[PDB]
């Protein structure tokens, strides 16, 4: 019995190639279309809710996770894969900064630590790297908002933009033509509700489209007062309310 | 007790033989002396067990040496091989005192002081035991370098006897061994029984006795 | 069991190579060049991003470029995940030699360590090794300036002048012709641009698609000086020599 | 590929049988036991003439009592003549005797088949282990990477092995002094040794239980190669 | 390292001709508190053993589930569970002594004094002692705690030695035990009156006799006895 | 607190001749003022004209015993039926003893039997393996009464030849197997009468080229 | 911890992991060892496609092991290292315990030792490493050289070199050397390493590195100009 | 063919080739015979030589004073097997005080060689053993084949052409169960037995290996001048 | 226990 394999799954090919590797990115292309655009005075991150089945409850299912209360993150590819580095990627804020610093990670540290992970994914032995692209949108006080996009190989890339999935080569076109670096937070969820509007096939509404922003402190979601250096997370996921009032102004 | 010097003529080894439980003699024919090979020699004081045990290894250690590098073991490298191991066991309660004595071509006669609490010394004179005292005493008094080889012998037998006499722990026999560069010699058993009476009247010494 | 699906990423080839390394290095080969080029009075650290999109951060960006400590950098070329792993733990490498020493860590044995780990990896353990070339830039008070590579094998040499990652042939060869002993910092900045601006596959260099650093001793007076160059700061040197 | 431990359709390990051919192409080592001693005898056979043949060690002593004598690849035979005197001193400090030669060849052999999936393949030589103790007399075993040993009369092992030990069967007898046999191994090295046999390609050794385990000076065993083809030449 | 909490006091048995006794009170002592009445400390291993068991009760009925899981064991792939190869009391002793000697060499023993009383497959009477220490011994008399001092004496003079075995009866042998039992209840302060008896004999076999108790008590003078030494009334 | 250690009593005595060895050992089995058993053999018979006792802690003496003999089956495995010789034997015990250097066997072990040349043979271990070669030994709870005896009955210590002055020492011999059982058993009734652990029966195993006998003799009983 | 058996018997009896591991070494620059009257010199190649190098900071072909030894090699540069390591710390634990440097036999048997190791240990593969080990015993005058190779097997040579076209040098040296009369001074040991060499290496330039061993510590490596001489003086003889 | 890898592989008809091929082994070992009365069992074997100058192959075990085997196939795993027997026939010794059944012998036996034909990494044992004892329950005979199956019989032979000796005692059965306080006619039988799988070769007095137990009788190997008698 | 010159 035991763990017999304690050898790279993943290897180099005669031509230079991860092939396991490149395989999980194809496994990302087939994924359903997710972008993140950065604001000047915020981050937005949006995804289609592609429903497997009209009576499963797309409520249940969250394409977009709360790391911690100023960074978020959303997916392309294998979801099971994505909720389990969510799990890992919030317990690792903790045990690896928050427990040592008693504050949370900046944006580009936690996005370092969840990189780690898949990479080691990639090179260690007996397991496939993770069939995920993440997207993180988050906020801190020195770096101010930032955007990344993290690869199955363990590679991140910081975004002014982008889109990743399905149909990601038109969107980041799309993309291209509308950013400036001017653009208002509403401008950016206006601009990222005509970008996903574009790949989604079927209804396009509050309840098929998740959307959340890292913006300005939330008092009224942070459940307590007392404290004034506390004033609540930046992270907020619209309901689906919010979303069809800006679709209608569309 | 148990003394070793370097003199003239290469190195003088004697012990007693007592063995004791606290004041309950339990043996006057005990071999304190270990022949690791033709020109090592090791002595014991001390834990019996813990002295008669780990010198034996040592002699196993010493032959693996010659068979491994097809070369008698340096007398540096055998009692540093003793002091590594009972360091191994520093505060586990080993009770040893060794002299390791022996000639090699590189060394010449050599004395290595190795007792249980780590403590390796290279010396020309040592008493080690209960008797170290009494055995210091006499050596000390008439030890020269250029003591012929009959006197050197007579010398470290009678440090033993005057160790004997005094103190309470130790007596029995006196074992004599001379170290030359041909390797030890063996100069015999002698019973205190005889010997102090012996040494008493041609000597004229231990006039504190009743002749 | 489960030997059916083993690589075997640690044996030899019938003509004695390790092919999992050769492999690497044919990886490492379409990787963004990156160049060093060590002067009399200071070292160049010069880096072409691979591809950038117009909509890429670059001011928050590092791709190529890191940071050892305050007297050692590094130029990356292959794998970015692979190169992270490799260079916390020549961080953490530098800071134990401090902690132990009380003295910052010579070039060299940070860079021996660090090549001991990439050995290991084409030796033992069955697992892939890094797909990861390094230039290591640094200065220490025995050698001076110094200029390493290191490559998946784990054998690194030191060089006056050296490329790896994508075009080192042609790189090699333009650095041979126009490299000599006595050059300044200045001097070998323009070197680096200029040999990137003839080898790159790009249609022209622009600052946006290069990773640029000095280590001069430039600061006030017999003290080392680490500068990794701003986005606005390649723009200014790029039209300094003439290129834009 | 395949286990390391598999078995054949025939009924053998792989490893162990593709071990006996690596034995075969291993210099000629030859044993012969007497009622005066046993002689373990050698082919050194140098790879070139600049290397200093003295270093040439494929005769060993375990202890004062055992030799030993090594065919196949000859850098395996290190951990086993290290387990060797182990064992044979080890023996001696737990119970103050020499140890018998049969149960130091058992010991060496019980680590033959310690490999698999413990060391990843079995050895690749073969050794011939001569000594004496107080019950059995004189004795001579061939240990096999296999884990079994004989005890022989005779016994040659590498290349010209078949070769030699057709010739030790008819030249063989219980009443061999310890001279005859010397002369005996030189004859039968000489024979099957590809260059010409002299003091410095070929070594001698052997065991008697006076003086125990020797090997012979190249002045000594240069003697006892004049005095054999002088008697080869009176007949 | 332990201390005993629950505890069981003497344990007393002897041999006769064709077999041997054994008894021991059924009380549970919590220190001077005499917490529990309806303790066994006489336990069955077959037809043919009992192992008295005196000390900590915990620690008892831990060695009670060892010798019921013994019996279990000895069944599995056995043909002749119940015949040839069926638990001898020899078998079970050194299975006990084996565990109690290992136990004291952990430092955390089973402070038990056990006595196996039993008949092996020949007819030989089998008695022999083991305690906490795995210190054994055997002896036509064996006796635990107070047993050893007040019983031992009165059971040595009906069997003296290995000689007085064959001239022993079950009858006279029983008589000994029980009038020692009575002794025990005098002057042993850890002692209750209803007690349990085994008789192993290789004829009749195994005779497990429960809710015993000590009569034919003298009390009377009692009532004599007035003050500590010059009181009158 | 728990003590793994206890005394058991008893002594055991070991004399060796020209063609034999004796091991005698009292029967009695102690604890503080109690008697555990009047006959508790103590002195064993362990397989290659080897005899035995651990005397001190039976506890301890029993698992040396029990461990000894299994080393005797092994060697015989393991060495092709070989005899273990006494003085092998002896080298052995050491290792079994000093095995547990730091939580010690609480025994006085006696070994007695032929050596290699046909002659009588008797070992002597305290409790960590420390050994010793000897014509004469008690070991246990009375060794200090009856050891002097030995000294002065089977070495002849202090006895000099009558009218030589003491000059002359009487000099030694070896004692037949007669004349040994006349010193074990008044060795035994002495320490019988003077300790309180002594007593009950004393048994004695001869050992020879033929094998080895048992003598047994009661000893008083208080 | 990963296991695979991968240094293993091939049916005709041969590992083949050890024997590629041999063609490693025939790749490897050519390293030559030749022993003097009272001195041991070891020469190196440095292939020549390698300009632009800082030839102070570049590891040296020739390794200190203790200040009375030195180890040479051919084949792969990164296994050397930790051969080297490995030894070095034998070296210091030899003299802590032993009170006396290691003899140049014994470093030899623990690198030998080494490398076999890794012949028949599940989970890795050979060293693509074969050694030159020079140097003199702790007070002793006489001369040794010794030869590993990644089987495991070591032998004592007068002289021997190793890697690629050692075939070629290995022939050269069998008939210039002479057992009965080896190298007298170290002039003339140096003048027959660098002969060797020039038969295989291209230049005399920067491509010869030659390292001199005396007795009692006394190791110094030559520099350019000093090899460059015994360069010119070979070719002017050669002439004629 | 596909499926002969290793010992965790079935074929698709259901069998495990490596013990297969491990029962091969057997086959081509020298043969040994296996007989029992009531009141004594006993071991024949025909050692096997590598030539004249060689030693003959000793086949026979003792594991305790009543029990032993003798082998057929590797002798180095027979060793193994053997070493097993005898710590659990010693573990039954000292724990217990009672000598270890043979039928449980045979149980302890198929477990150990079971545990190797459903592991990876691990082979099947390359032996045949046939385990002879006396013990509560009178006279033993057990034959362990390596696939880990224990048969208890009056009589059998495993090596060799051990059919001709199994044929033999098949005929003998009820003549040879009969010698009860006979050991010298029991091991005629045997020797007899033995014989019946010899081809151009004859049993010569350092050839023959004998072994027996019984009731008054520990188990005690014949070798060298002491089977002379039996020839 | 046990022995101790
Ligand atoms: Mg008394």
């Amino acid at each position: 019995m035991t763990d017999r394999y304690s050898f790279s799954l993943t290897t180099f090919s005669p031509s230079g190639k991860l092939g396991q590797i490149d395989y999980a990115l194809t496994a990302v292309k087939q994924g359903v279309t997710s972008l993140g655009i950065k604001a000047t005075n915020g981050v937005v991150i949006a995804t289609e809710k592609k429903s497997s089945s009209p009576l499963a409850m797309s409520e249940t299912l969250s394409k977009v996770s709360l790391l911690t209360p100023d960074i978020g993150a959303v997916y392309s590819g294998m979801g099971p894969d994505y909720r389990v580095l969510v799990d890992k990627s919030r317990k690792v804020a903790h045990t690896s900064y928050k427990r040592i610093y008693g504050e949370y990670p900046p944006t580009k540290l936690l996005v370092s630590e969840v990189a780690k992970i898949m990479q080691e994914a990639t090179q260690s032995g007996g397991v496939r790297p993770f069939g995920v692209s993440l997207l993180i949108a988050g906020h801190d006080e020195f770096n101010g908002f930032s955007l990344y996009q993290v690869d199955p190989s363990g590679s991140y890339f910081p975004w002014k933009a982008t889109a990743i999935g399905k149909g990601s080569v038109a969107a980041k076109t799309f993309l291209e033509k509308r950013w400036n670096d001017e653009l208002e937070l509403e401008d950016a969820i206006h601009i990222a509700l005509l970008t996903l509007k574009e790949s989604v096939e079927g209804e396009f509404n509050g309840d098929t489209i998740e959307l959340a922003i890292i913006g300005d402190e939330n008092p009224d979601l942070l459940g307590y007062t007392g404290i004034p250096t506390d004033k609540g997370p930046r992270f907020r996921k619209l309901t689906s309310q919010e979303i069809n009032d800006r679709l209608e102004a569309l | 007790t148990m003394l070793a010097f370097r003199f003239q003529g290469g190195i003088i080894v004697a012990v007693d033989s007592r063995a004791t439980a606290g004041n309950w003699v339990a043996s006057q024919t005990v071999k304190k002396v270990i022949e690791i090979n033709p020109f090592l020699l090791g002595t014991m004081a001390g834990g019996a067990a813990d002295c008669q045990f780990w010198e034996t290894w040592l002699g196993s250690q010493c032959r693996l040496h010659e068979l491994r590098e097809k070369e008698r073991i340096s007398v540096a490298a055998a009692s540093k091989i003793l002091s590594n191991l009972v360091y191994q066991y520093k505060g586990a309660g080993l009770s040893m005192g060794t002299m390791i004595c022996g000639y090699t071509r590189k060394e010449g006669p050599t004395i290595y002081y190795v007792d249980s609490d780590g403590t390796r010394l290279k010396g020309d004179i040592f008493c080690v035991g209960s008797g170290q005292t009494f055995a210091y005493g006499v050596l000390d008094s008439n030890y020269k370098w250029d003591l012929s080889v009959e006197d050197a012998l007579y010398l470290g037998k009678r440090s033993i006897l005057a160790a004997a006499h005094r103190d309470a722990y130790s007596g029995g026999s006196v074992n004599l061994y001379h170290v030359t560069e041909d390797g030890w010699i063996y100069h015999g058993n002698h019973d205190v029984g005889e010997l102090f009476w012996k040494v008493k009247e041609e000597e004229g010494s231990f006039n504190n006795v009743i002749g | 069991g489960s030997r059916r699906y083993d690589s075997r990423t640690t044996i030899f080839s019938p003509e004695g190579r390790l092919y999992q390394v050769e492999y690497a290095l044919e990886s490492i080969s379409h990787a963004g060049t990156a160049i060093g080029i060590m002067a009399s009075d200071g070292i160049v650290l010069a880096a072409e991003r691979k591809v950038t999109s117009t909509l890429l951060e670059q001011d928050t960006s590092t791709e190529k470029l890191y940071k050892l400590n305050d007297k050692i950098a590094v130029a990356v070329a292959g794998l970015t995940a692979d190169a992270e792993i490799l260079i916390n733990t020549a961080r953490i490498h530098a800071q134990n030699y401090l902690k132990t020493y009380n003295e910052d860590i010579p070039v060299e044995i940070l860079v021996r360590r660090l090549s001991d780990i990439k050995q290991g990896y084409t030796q033992h353990g069955g697992l892939r090794p890094f797909g990861v070339s390094f230039i290591y830039a640094g200065y220490d008070d025995r050698y001076g300036y110094q200029l390493y590579t290191s490559n998946p094998s784990g054998n690194y040499t030191g060089w006056k002048a050296i490329s790896v990652g994508a075009n080192t042939s042609a790189a090699q060869t333009l650095l041979q012709m126009d490299y000599k002993d006595d050059m300044k910092v200045d001097d070998a900045i323009e070197l680096a641009l200029k040999t990137l601006s003839k080898t790159t596959d790009s249609s022209a260099l622009t600052y946006d698609r290069l990773e640029f650093a000095t280590i001069r001793k430039g600061a006030n007076d017999g003290e080392v000086y680490q500068k990794i160059f701003k986005p606005q700061e390649i723009k200014d040197i790029l039209v300094k020599t003439g290129i834009t | 590929d395949r286990g390391v431990s598999t078995f054949s359709p025939e009924g053998r390990l792989f490893q162990v049988e593709y071990s006996l051919e690596a034995i075969k192409l291993g210099s000629t080592a030859i044993g012969i036991a007497t009622k005066e001693g046993v002689v373990l005898g050698v082919e050194k056979r140098a790879t070139s003439p600049l290397l200093e043949s003295d270093s040439i060690e494929k005769i060993v002593e375990i202890d004062r009592h055992i030799g030993c004598a090594m065919s196949g690849l000859t850098a395996d035979a290190r951990s086993m003549i290290e387990h060797a005197r182990t064992a044979a001193v080890t023996h001696n400090l737990y119970y103050d005797e020499d140890i018998n030669v049969e149960s130091l060849t058992q010991s060496v052999c019980d680590l033959a088949l310690r490999f698999g999936e413990l060391m990843s393949r079995p050895f690749g030589v073969a050794l011939l282990i001569a000594g004496h103790d107080a019950d059995d007399g004189y004795q001579l075993f061939h240990a096999e990477p296999s884990g079994t040993f004989y005890r022989y009369n005779a016994k040659a092992i590498g290349s010209g092995s078949e070769g030699a030990q057709a010739e030790l069967l008819n030249e063989w007898h219980s009443s061999l002094t310890l001279k005859e046999a010397e002369l005996l191994v030189l004859k039968i090295l000489k024979q099957v040794m590809e260059e010409k046999l002299d003091e410095n390609n070929a070594q001698l050794s052997c065991i008697t239980k006076q003086d125990g385990f020797k090997i012979y000076d190249n002045e000594k065993t240069a003697e006892l190669i004049k005095e054999l083809k002088e008697k080869e030449a009176a007949e | 390292t332990q201390q005993p909490i629950v505890t069981g006091t003497s344990v007393i048995s002897m041999k006769y001709d064709n077999g041997v006794i054994i008894a021991a009170d059924n009380l549970g002592s919590y220190g001077s508190l005499l917490r529990f009445n309806g303790v066994e400390r006489l336990i069955p291993v077959g037809d043919n053993t009992v192992v008295g068991i005196s000390g900590d009760i915990s620690d008892m009925q831990h060695i009670e589930r060892l010798l019921k899981d013994l019996v279990t064991e000895n069944a599995y792939d056995n043909p002749l569970a119940d015949a040839e190869e069926a638990l001898e009391p020899s078998y079970i002793f050194e299975y006990l002594a084996t565990v109690m000697y290992q136990r004291r060499s952990k430092m955390n023993p089973l402070w038990n004094a056990i006595i196996v009383a039993g008949v092996q497959s020949n007819g030989d009477q089998f008695l022999r002692y083991v305690n906490l220490l795995g210190v054994t011994y055997s002896s036509p008399t064996l006796a635990t705690g107070f047993g050893a001092h007040m019983a031992n004496p009165l059971l040595r003079k009906v069997v003296d030695r290995e000689s007085d075995i064959p001239k022993t009866t079950v009858q006279v042998a029983e008589e000994a035990i029980v009038n020692a039992m009575r002794v025990l209840y005098y002057r042993d302060a850890r002692s209750s009156r209803n007690f349990s008896l085994a008789i192993i004999d290789k004829n009749t076999g195994l005779t497990f006799k429960k809710n015993l108790q000590v009569e034919n008590m003298k009390w009377d003078f009692a009532k004599d006895i007035k003050g500590y030494g010059t009181q009158k009334i | 607190q728990f003590n793994p250690y206890g005394d058991n009593g008893g002594t055991i005595l070991g004399i060796a001749g020209e063609d034999f060895a004796v091991l005698a050992g009292d029967t009695r089995n102690i604890t503080d003022y109690s008697i555990n058993s009047r006959y508790e053999p103590k002195v064993f018979d362990c397989g290659d004209n080897i005899v035995m006792s651990a005397n001190g802690f039976a506890a301890d003496g029993d698992a040396l015993v029990k461990r000894f003999k299994n080393s005797v089956k092994w060697y015989h495995f393991d060495h092709n039926d070989k005899k273990l010789s006494i003085n092998s034997a002896a080298r052995n015990i050491q290792h079994l003893l000093y095995g547990k250097r730091f939580f010690p066997y609480y025994v006085h072990t006696i070994i007695a039997g032929l050596d290699e040349d046909g002659k009588g043979a008797v070992y002597s271990f305290d409790p960590v393996g420390s050994y010793e070669r000897e014509q004469c030994r008690a070991g246990g709870a009375a060794a200090s009464l009856i050891m002097p005896f030995l000294d002065n009955q089977v070495n002849f210590k202090n006895q000099y030849e009558p009218g030589t002055n003491g000059k002359v020492k009487k000099p030694l011999k070896y004692l037949s197997v007669e004349e040994v059982i006349k010193l074990v058993r008044d060795s035994f009734t002495s320490a019988t009468e003077r300790h309180i652990q002594v007593g009950d029966g004393l048994e004695i195993l001869i050992v020879t080229k033929d094998g080895v006998r048992k003598e047994f003799y009661e000893l008083k009983r208080d | 911890g990963y296991d695979r058996a991968l240094s293993i018997f091939s049916p005709d009896g041969h590992i083949f992991q050890v024997e590629y591991a041999l063609e490693a070494v025939k790749r490897g620059t050519c390293a030559v060892g030749v022993k003097g009257k009272n001195c041991v010199v070891l020469g190196c190649e440095r292939r020549s496609t390698l300009k632009l190098q800082d030839t102070r900071i570049t590891p040296s072909k020739v390794s200190k092991i203790d200040s009375h030894v030195v180890l040479s090699f051919s084949g792969l540069n990164a296994d050397s290292r930790i051969l080297i390591e490995k030894a070095r710390v034998e070296a210091q634990s030899h003299r802590l315990t032993l009170e006396d440097p290691v003899t140049v036999e014994y470093l030899t048997r623990y690198v030998a030792g080494v490398q076999q190791r890794y012949t028949q240990s599940g989970g890795v593969r050979p060293f693509g490493v074969s050694t030159l080990i020079a140097g003199f015993d702790p007070r002793d005058d006489e001369p040794k050289l010794y030869q590993t190779e990644p089987s495991g097997i070591y032998s004592s040579w007068s002289a021997q070199t190793i890697g690629r076209n050692s075939k070629t040098v290995r022939e050269f040296l069998e008939k210039n050397y002479d057992r009965k009369e080896p190298p007298a001074t170290v002039e003339e040991c140096v003048k027959l390493t660098v002969r060797s060499l020039l038969e295989v290496v291209q230049t005399g330039a920067k491509n010869i590195e030659i390292t001199v061993v005396k007795p009692d510590s006394d190791i110094v490596a030559l520099s350019s100009e000093e090899i460059n001489q015994y360069v010119t003086q070979i070719e002017q003889e050669k002439q004629e | 063919n596909n499926y002969d890898g290793d010992t965790v592989t079935f074929s698709p008809t259901g069998r495990l080739f490596q013990v297969e091929y491990a029962l091969e082994a057997i086959k081509q070992g020298s043969v040994t015979v296996g007989l029992r009365s009531n009141t004594h069992a006993v071991l024949v074997a025909l050692k096997r030589n590598a030539d004249e100058l060689s030693s003959y192959q000793k086949k026979i075990i003792k594991c305790d004073e009543h029990m032993g085997l003798s082998l057929a196939g590797l002798a180095p795993d027979a060793r193994v097997l053997s070493n097993y027997l005898r710590q659990q026939c010693n573990y039954s010794s000292l724990v217990f005080n009672r000598k270890l059944a043979v039928e449980r012998a045979g149980h302890l036996l198929c477990d150990k060689a079971q545990k190797n034909t459903q592991s990876y990494g691990g082979r099947p044992y390359g032996v045949g053993l046939l385990i002879i004892g006396y013990d509560k329950s009178g006279a033993h005979l057990l034959e362990f084949q390596p696939s880990g199956n224990v048969t208890e019989l009056y009589g059998t032979a495993i090596g060799a052409r051990s059919q001709g000796a199994k044929t033999y005692l098949e005929r003998t059965l009820d003549t040879f169960i009969k010698i009860d306080g006979n050991p010298d006619e029991l091991i005629k039988a045997g020797v007899e037995a033995i014989s019946q799988s010899l081809r151009d070769e004859s049993l010569t007095v350092d050839n023959l290996s004998i072994a027996i137990v019984g009731k008054d009788t520990p188990f005690t190997i014949y070798d060298g001048e002491a089977v002379a008698k039996y020839i | 226990x046990f022995l101790f010159x």
